Formats: structure tokens, sequence, C-alpha cells
């Protein structure tokens, strides 16, 4: 329990993978995972909305349902996308 | 043959040219499926939709027989992935058949069929371009008559949900003056 | 045959004159 | 060299049917090897006579001299001074 | 011009008039004006473009 | 108490990305190049 | 943008009411003209009772 | 401006001040033309006038 | 890293190419950055770069850094004439691989160069090779 | 002045209403007129659709009138005359902004005049031509295509290239009044092999397009926004992915850092009309600014495109000394980041500038 | 550029000597034309900017 009982499943996902590999040595396209995979494109907490976490978790199921933060994540959000920006009207300047 | 297609597209001006320019290379007519393929692909890829690429295909058609037939054809070839190219695409294509259609190059169509037993929500959206184009075009009333004796069943039919399905489409989509007979049928 | 068609003379066009036809016309 | 004629081989062959069926030009023997290396392109290759051991040898001194001979390296350099080329990454490939 | 601006309180677009009546209400139907260049667009019933003649 | 407001607006990732004014390009100066916004490789 | 004026002009005429119908004889007239010399003949005194009506 | 020795510099007259009162009432706002009619700096007919 | 190398002492003889060789190489990359600073390397690696008798390294810097002195960008050229100074201190006079008839002509000209570093470390090596 | 303006009229003597807006000439035959077979055509024909019926009740064809072909002829002999002293480089940036200041404002209608296609084609020749001028060579094998093409990452000029296009040729006789369509073509420019060369044309999207693009993608996105406010959940950036480039008024433009700014801004297109008798410079894109109306075009394409067409990395190099530098390869060649420059543009290519087969010239040998 | 300052001067002199062209009775149906549509418009004039402001 202590590490991260989120973590783990993710790790458990990979170990499926691996099984896929057995079958799958070198998949492309129509080979069925794929087919259905292109076909279609335990309380978890309801009202409102939770602003976006870098990581894009879903509050609990009995959440307060108020945000309670030091703003950190928008701004560090915020920031790095104005970087972005910065990339490229750092190249503008190159041509000239 | 397939970079040969599209540095002779790219360069031209007009549609006519690249005919011209294609033909006039007087590459294996065979091919002149995949050739086509490649116009399909090589502008529907291409950002947004453009009156160019759309009709050189259709051209293509009318100067030899079977450039039709590879045409059709390659609507077919749709099927596979009504549901698998990406929401934008759809947005050149819905159109850009829908230039093919109006101007004649319809019950070619019949083969596609409104279901949501299989339809794609791609598909779904495809579709729903088609119209939206082809009407602006025909007006809805053209339309009427080429609709009222084309024998378009899997899309016009039992399957009284269906006909739910039908007619409240039309309704969503918006035209729904040419579901008309339809609701009588449901009645 | 010049057929009215190309220009009176290369000098100042740019260009090499040639005009071949319209291999797809109909 | 240039765009239109790069290629060395002919170009050795050439030069040597040319030299060795002049009267002009003073060779000791008839036996001999011509070696042509085009700076502009990096180039080298030879044409002529052999016996054994002298191509391996000729060979693997060659592909030596092109990666080696400070001269070359002047050279080299010089053109990517003029040039104001100057590579992105360290170390090379 | 007023016709053309509409009302303040519901004022039209580019070009569109509050009614059908109000298009077929004058001549002068479409007026563009790009800095000093003036483009314009008449509908005569052939009445109207008789007198016009006439004067 | 939930801190609502009406509607909900927009999101944040993009809602400040492209620098700002800035304006267009120069008076239009032939020295500018420019055409290309990404480079290359 | 210019361009998108000129389509806004375009279907802004073949969006009228009877347009193009000739039966009865009616008539479409475009004209398109310049206020030839108006910055230079603008007239200063003039120009600043205009101004006061506005600010 | 000022430093010119043709400029006048001293008191108003009492027809300079009818002639300016009038001309400014005549087109208003416009100094560099009362200007030289007056025969006085721009500057300084504005200054009397206020 | 200076400290390191001259700590080493001859220790680091073997070294010496892998590193030249990365001095060279980062002596092009991408200018402003890193020029100044692999310059500033040889700089305080001069001292190393001569005790232990690598000649040809010598003459490498001396021509090398000595066609550099035709940079615009006076923060680097300035990193650049200080190598060649701590060069001058190690190797000496009739020694130096640009002979001096070729290199104090070629400064002459630098001194309108206006921005600082360029100046200093100029007017430095105009002054150790005048005196 | 009766001899500055223009008039004309519709009536059932006179089927076609002619009419000049902006820079446009613009014709409009209705089908309700004899319209005779009803045709599609190149985008140069616009369809004018009854929005009430939507049906095509009427077709308007552009055509780029005559006062701005002028403008562009003279903006090219400006570049010429104006430049004795400039570097090479620098023309061909003079060339590529007045090039798309042409098209991105024109588009469609430069299809449809063939006027215009001459002039490009032979004010490309002209330009290039001068280039040639400044080595002292007029010798075609001399300066390759490549050369000129390439973009300047690769070492090239980047001169954006409209003019090696067909132009179409069909009887005069006839062309002067019925619109007989075309029997034949004329080379407008040469090619070293059969090869290519990409035009700008294609690579940016006609006016009509983007028009009816900017409708959908505006209506489609106050659609996000209502469902965005039913699900109270804000709009994220995938949904917007789709249409992110797209719309007249670049949709992303409202999402600018400085919006606030430019919402306070105010009749700023006709600042920029008459920002030329302010500055000395001539703006070509006095129309549009991308701070309000974003970027209208991307030409990215067009450098791929036209890297392969010359054959790839492999293809243009092929022409440069680049063998000769020794440098494993060309990712990573990075450039110098009345003088040399010039000087150093002849080494690049100066294995094509200099060729064994020429037309005429007198083999030298160099001193040592 | 010398020639057009000349006729300038020219125009401007011949504007003194000459007197308004717009004589006044026309001036005077301009300003209350003007004044009709403004008042039609509920058009509030614009003030001079305060110290205080948030723009």
């Amino acid at each position: 329990w202590g590490k991260g009982l989120a973590q783990s499943r993710q790790q458990q996902q990979n170990v499926e993978d691996a099984m896929k590999e057995m079958q799958k040595p070198l998949a492309r396209y129509i080979d069925d995972e794929d087919l259905d995979r292109m076909l279609r494109e335990r309380p978890r907490y309801s009202g409102p909305a939770p602003p976006p976490n870098r990581f894009n978790i879903w509050p609990g199921y009995r959440w307060d349902g108020v945000d309670r933060s030091n703003g950190f994540e928008q701004k560090r959000f915020a920031r790095l996308a104005s970087k972005k920006a910065v990339e490229e009207l750092a190249y503008k300047w190159s041509v000239e | 043959f397939r970079r040969t297609i599209y540095l002779a597209i790219q360069s031209s001006l007009d549609f006519e040219e690249c005919a011209h320019k294609l033909l006039k290379m007087e590459f294996p007519e065979s091919q002149t499926k995949e050739l086509c393929n490649m116009i399909l692909d090589c502008c529907a890829q291409q950002r947004t939709y453009e009156k160019f690429f759309g009709l050189l295909a259709g051209r293509f058609c009318m100067l030899k027989k079977e450039y039709m037939e590879s045409f059709e054809g390659i609507f077919k070839e749709q099927y596979d992935t009504i549901h698998r190219l990406e929401t934008n695409k759809l947005r050149n294509v819905a159109k850009m058949f829908a230039h093919l259609l109006y101007t004649d190059s319809w019950s070619v169509l019949e083969c596609i069929k409104l279901s949501e037993e299989t339809t794609t929500s791609s598909s779904r959206i495809f579709v729903k371009i088609f119209f939206q184009e082809l009407c602006e075009y025909m007006g809805l009333p053209k339309l009427n008559a080429r609709l009222k004796d084309e024998t378009l069943q899997p899309f016009f039919e039992d399957n009284p949900r269906n006909t739910r399905f039908a007619i409240n489409f039309f309704t969503s989509i918006g035209l729904g003056g040419l579901t008309d007979e339809l609701r009588e049928h449901l009645k | 045959m010049y057929n009215g068609i190309g220009l009176p003379t290369p000098r100042g066009s740019g260009t090499n004159g040639y005009v071949q036809r319209n291999l797809s016309l109909v | 060299g240039d765009y239109d004629s790069h290629d060395i081989e002919r170009y050795a062959r050439a030069k040597f049917l040319d030299y060795t069926t002049d009267n002009m030009s003073i060779y000791p023997s008839p036996t001999g090897v011509l070696i042509a290396i085009d700076l502009a392109y990096n180039l080298h290759s030879a044409y002529g006579n052999w016996f054994p051991g002298s191509k391996p040898l000729i060979q693997q001194a060659m592909a030596k001299i092109m990666k080696a001979n400070p001269a070359l390296y002047v050279l080299r350099e010089r053109i990517r001074k003029g040039l104001q080329l100057y590579s992105s990454e360290p170390t090379e490939p | 011009a007023s016709e053309m601006a509409g009302p303040p309180q519901m004022p039209n677009d580019f070009l569109s008039f509050q009614d059908i009546a109000t298009e077929a209400a004058h001549p002068i139907r479409l007026f563009c004006r790009y800095i000093d260049r003036i483009h314009i667009f008449f509908r005569f019933t052939a009445d109207e473009a008789r007198d016009l003649i006439q004067r | 108490n939930p801190r609502t407001s009406n509607e909900v607006q927009y999101d944040q990732r993009l809602f400040n990305q492209s620098k700002g004014m800035d304006s267009g390009f120069a008076g239009g100066e032939d020295e500018i190049y420019n055409v290309y916004d990404q480079a290359w490789r | 943008p210019p361009p998108l004026l000129v389509y806004k002009w375009c279907q802004g005429i073949n969006n009228l009411q009877d347009v193009w119908e000739t039966s009865e004889g009616e008539c479409n007239v475009m004209l398109e003209s310049r206020f030839e010399k108006m910055y230079e003949k603008i007239d200063l005194t003039l120009l600043n009772r205009l101004l006061r009506l506005i600010v | 401006e000022w430093l010119d020795p043709s400029i006048k510099k001293t008191e108003w007259s009492r027809e300079e001040e009818e002639k300016l009162l009038h001309l400014a009432k005549l087109m208003p706002t416009q100094w560099r033309t009362i200007a030289p009619i007056i025969g006085r700096t721009a500057a300084q007919c504005l200054e009397h006038y206020e | 890293f200076g400290t390191v190398v001259n700590a080493l002492g001859k220790r680091v003889k073997p070294y010496l190419p892998q590193i030249c060789g990365t001095v060279l190489w980062r002596l092009n990359n991408k200018s402003a950055k890193v020029r100044q600073q692999a310059a500033d390397l040889i700089s305080r690696t001069a001292v190393v770069m001569k005790t232990c008798q690598e000649e040809k390294l010598m003459g490498h810097l001396g021509v090398v850094l000595y066609e550099y002195l035709g940079e615009e960008y006076p923060e680097v050229l300035g990193s650049i004439l200080g190598a060649l100074k701590a060069i001058v201190n190690v190797i000496g006079m009739h020694k130096m691989t640009p002979p001096i008839k070729d290199l104090l002509p070629r400064l002459t000209p630098i001194l309108k160069n206006r921005h600082e570093k360029v100046q200093e470390n100029c007017i430095d090596l105009v002054g150790r090779i005048a005196d | 002045q009766w001899e500055n303006s223009f008039v004309s009229v519709y009536s059932k003597d006179n089927p076609n209403l002619l009419f000049n807006m902006c820079g446009f000439e613009c014709r409009i035959l209705p089908k309700c007129r004899t319209s005779y077979e009803e045709f599609t055509h190149k985008d140069g024909v616009w369809n004018l659709q009854n929005e009430v019926t939507k049906e095509r009740t009427a077709q308007c064809f552009l055509r780029v009138d005559d006062e701005s072909m002028q403008r562009f002829h003279n903006r090219v002999r400006q570049i010429l005359m104006a430049s004795g002293s400039t570097t090479f480089t620098k023309i061909v940036n003079k060339w590529n902004t007045a090039l798309i200041g042409l098209m991105t404002y024109f588009r469609e209608a430069v299809v449809n005049t063939q006027e215009l296609l001459d002039l490009l084609v032979k004010c490309e020749n002209k330009i290039q031509t001068r280039i040639k001028i400044g080595l002292n060579s007029k010798m075609p094998s001399r300066f390759p295509p490549v050369v000129f093409y390439t973009p300047k990452e690769l070492g090239g000029l980047g001169m954006l290239s409209m003019g090696h296009v067909l132009i179409p040729q069909s009887d005069l006789r006839w062309s002067k009044q019925t619109d007989v369509g075309i029997t034949h073509f004329r080379s407008g420019m040469s090619h070293e092999e059969d090869q290519l060369i990409p035009n700008l044309y294609r690579y940016i999207q006609p006016w009509e397009s983007e028009f009816i693009d900017s409708q959908r993608v505006w209506a489609e996105y106050a659609l996000k926004r209502q469902e965005a406010i039913a699900q109270n959940r804000r709009l994220t950036l995938e949904d917007l992915e789709d249409s992110w480039d797209r719309g007249i008024p670049r949709i992303n433009t409202l999402f600018q850092k400085d919006r606030h700014t430019l919402a306070y801004d105010k009749g700023w297109r006709v600042r920029t009309d008459f920002k030329q008798y302010q500055v000395l410079k001539q703006n070509p894109f006095w129309w549009t600014h991308q701070r309000h109306d974003g970027k209208l075009w991307n030409l990215n394409n067009y450098r791929t495109d036209m890297i392969q067409a010359l054959g790839g990395v492999e293809g243009i190099l092929e022409h440069t000394l680049f063998k000769g530098t020794y440098f494993p390869t060309w990712e990573g060649l990075f450039w110098e980041k009345n003088q040399i420059p010039n000087r150093r543009f002849t080494l690049w290519w100066s294995p094509t500038i200099n060729r064994a087969n020429v037309y005429v010239g007198f083999q030298v040998q160099l001193d040592l | 550029t010398r020639l057009y300052l000349k006729a300038e001067q020219e125009r401007q002199h011949n504007y003194l000597k000459d007197g308004p062209y717009i004589t006044a009775e026309e001036a005077v149906a301009v300003y209350t034309t003007t004044v009709h549509w403004l008042e039609s418009r509920r058009f509030s004039p614009i003030p001079f900017p305060p110290l205080s402001y948030k723009h």
C-alpha cells in the first residue's frame, strides 16, 4: 500500500503488454487489436470540474469539491506553455 | 510513381494543368487505381479542403472510362477507414465527395448505410458533412428529385427503430425535408 | 504552325517560347 | 573536380594511358600505376600495373591517408573557414 | 441612409435591411465606401429608369 | 461552499500561448525574410 | 479583409430581392467612382464646426 | 520663432488687438494663417489671445 | 577543470588528444555560447599543453586560434585573445608557430573594437609581445 | 469625374454585370440569363449561393485588375533598380516578400489572369538574370535552378518560384472574344532535366474555401462553447485542435497573451492604409495584420516539397562543395550564427558555377 | 516635388485671395444635415479623456 496503489496498476498494465509481444511480435495496422482499437473513437467524483492537473487525475469520491491550492500548477502550467511561444519567437529571429 | 504525381500536382496552377502534366507523362495505366488513390489521399491528407484536388480526381475519370471506376472503388475503400480517419479530414472528404456527386461523377451512395448497428461515429460525421455540402449546391429540391428516384435503401428503409435513427438523424443534420415520406411510413 | 499562339518572338519573354499542344484537351 | 566530371576512375585510367603512351613523359619502366585524388570531392582511385601484395597495401594506405595526411586536413579546414560552415554536434557520429 | 443603418437600437450589418419592403422602397440598393472610393448598386423598375432618362 | 461562476468559459493550457500585440511584421521591409514559421530539420 | 469584402459584396448582390429578373424590363446599374480631390478640398474652418459636433 | 530681429517684441496696440480678435473669430484655431496678417509670431499672438 | 589538470601534473598526458579533440569540436559548435568557454579552457590548459612537450598541439592551437581573430562576436574574440596570451607565456617569442610578423599586425586593426573584453585582452597581448 | 469613374448596366440586352472593388475585377453572370451549359471550373469561379434556397444562382468570375498588375510590376522594377549594391541573398528576400504579397492577397484570381502569369515568369527571369549578372556570367550551365531554389538552410537562395508553370495559350483571334478554352501551353521557364518545381499557388488555400471554412469553424466553435456550458467543464486544447489554425479571424488569435490590449485597438486596418503617407517604405501587407487576423498561410510544406523536387538533401548537396568539407553528414550543418558573404556564396556552389561542360569558355589554369 | 510644391503654394494663395469656395448657404446645409443625422442616431459626444482612465 505504501508506495502508490495507483502507481502499481500502471506497472501491471506493462505486464499485459509483454503478453501482447508473445503473440504480436511486430504488429502493423489491421491486425485485430488495432482494429477494435480504432473502433470506438467504484465511486468517482461528480460535481463541477476538477482543474487540470499536470498528470490528469480525477479527484476522489467524496472530495470536498473546492479548489484549495497555491496556484503553482496553473502558473507552472502557464509558464511552461509560455516557453513554447518563446522558442518560436526566438526562431523568428534567426533568419534576419 | 507516387512521388512524381505529387510533384506534378503541387507544380500546376488550375486543375486542368495537372492532368495534362500527368497524362502527358504517360505513366503506366493499371496503376490508374493507386494514382487516383494518390490524389484522394494527397489533398485529403492535405490540411484543409481545397477545390482543386477534388476536381482533378473527377476529370481524370471522364478522360478514360476506367478512371471513373477507379474512383467509385476508392470510395468503397473508405468503409474500412470510415471510423479510423481523424475528425478533421472528414471535413475535407464530406464536401470532397460532395463535389463529385453534385456534378455527377448519385446511386453509388447506396452502399452506405444508417444503423446504430454499424456506422462509425467517424462515418456518422463523414456522411453528415457529405449532405450538408451537396445540399448547399443542389439546394434541397433538386436533391428531393435525385433521392426520390434514387432507391437508396441501407440509408432508406422495416426497422421502425432505424426509421427513428434515420429521420431523427436528419433532424440532427438539420435538412430533414427529405425525411418526410419516411415520417409517414413511421405512422 | 504558329496558329496565332506563342509570342511574336521569345525575346523579352523569360521563356524559350516553346509551344507544345495541349495534350489533354477534350 | 566539378559537377560535370567528378568521376575519379575514368580520369585515372585516362591519364595513365596517356602518359604511358606519350613520348614526352619520362618513366624508367613501362610497369607502373597512377593514383588520382580529387580534392574537391575527396575521392581517390588508381589505374595501372600491379604485382603481388601491392594492391592491398595501396588500398589500405590510401584509405588511411585520406583520413590522415595533415596537408589534406589543412585544405579541408581552410574550406570550412572560407565557407564558415561549423558542425552542430560534438564528438561526431 | 437611416434606412440602411436602421434603428440605432437594433443596427444592421454591412448589407441587409430590417425588411424586404425596405429593400424595394427605393432605387439605391447597395452602397459601399472604401476610403475615398464609391461603389453603388441600383435597382430600377422601368418607370423610374424612364423618368431618370427623361431628366 | 463551491466556487462557482456562470457558464464555464475556457481552460488554461492554451489560454496563453502566442505572444501579444507585437503587431504584424515591420512596415513591410525586404530585408526581413521570416517566410517560414519553423526550422527545416 | 478586403477580399472577404468582395465576397460579401457579390453574395450581397445575389441575395437581393428578384435582382436578376428582367421580365418587366427591370434594369440594374453598377456605378464606381472616386471623390476626385477630397482631402485637398476639405475646408479647415468648416472641419472645425464639424468636429465640434463630435468630440 | 524668436531670435529673428524682424520679429516684433512689444505690447500690442489697440489696432492689433482689434485685428487679432476679429481674425481669430474669422478663422478659429488657425494661428499660422493669422500670425502673418497681424505681423506677429504665432506663439506670441496665441499667448496674447489667451 | 584547470585545477584538476594542474593538480594531476603530467599524469594527465595520455588524456590530451581526447581533451583537445573535444576542444576543437566544441571550439565550433554554435557560436556565442561555447566559443568563449572552449577558448578560456585552452587559456587555462596552456602550461599543461606545453611542459609535456606536445608541439603538434601548439601548432594546432596557434594557427587555429590565429584564424578566429576575424570573429565578429566580441565576447568570443576576447576569450580567443586571452587564449593566445596564455599560449605566449608558455612557448617563447622566436618559437611561436604563428610568427609574430604574422600575428601582431593582424592584431593592430582590432583596437577599434569598442566592447570591453576585446580591448582588455587585446591591449594585454600587445603589451606582452611589445614588451 | 466621368473619366475616372466607371459604369456597368444589367438589362435584358446585357447579361453580364461587371464592376471593380478594391483590387478585384469582378464579372457576374446569372444562371437565369443564358448560362447555356452549366459547368464547374478552377476556384477562380465563385458560386453565388442564394441564402434562402441554398441554390447556386449565378457565377462570379474574378480577374486581377490592371492597376494592380502595374503596381506589382513597378515593385519588381523597384527591386532591380534600387539595388545595385545589395547582396544576392537580400534581393531574393525582396522577391519572396513581394511575391507572397501578391499571392496571399489575390490567390484564386491569379490563375484566371494570363497576363499575370506572363509577368511573373519574365520577372523571375529578370531577377535571376540579375543575380547572374552579379557574378560575371550569363551562362545557364553555370546557374542550374538548384542554386536559386535551394532553401538557404542548405545554402541556396530560397527563392519562391511561381514561374515554371505552363502558360495556357489558345487561338488569339477567338480568345479575344468567346472564351474558347485551352488548346495549347507555352513553356514558362527552363528545367535542366525533365524535373519539376512546386508553385506557391498550390500551397495556399483559396479565398472561397477559407471563407466557407471560416463560417463553419465559427459556428462549430459556438457549439463548443455551448456544450462546455452545459457540461460546466471548461474546454481543453484538444477539442479545439481541429480548427486551431482555421478561420478568417484565425480562431487561435483569441488566445493571444496580450489579447486584452488588442481588444481596445480599433481601426487598425485603416491606419495601415495611411501608413504609406507617414512612412517612406511601401507595405505590400497593408491589407491585413497578423495580430488581429492571424497568419493566413503556412508555407512550411513548400520547403519540404522543394527539397524533394531537387532530389533530396543528396540531390541539392550534389551541386555543392559539401563532400569537400569532409563532414560526415549534413544533419549538423550550421551557418555562421560589401564583403565576404557574397564571396562565400560562390565557393559553396563553385562545383556548379564552374563547369567542365559549358557553352563557350577558355579553360584557364589558376596560377600555382 | 518642386513643381508640386509650387502649384501647391499657388492653390493656398488662391484660396486665401479668392476666399472659401464652399460659399455660405451650402455650408449651412452641410452643418444642418449632419446635425439631423447625429440627432436621429442618439450619438453622444466623445468627451475629453480624464486623468483617471483605466484604459
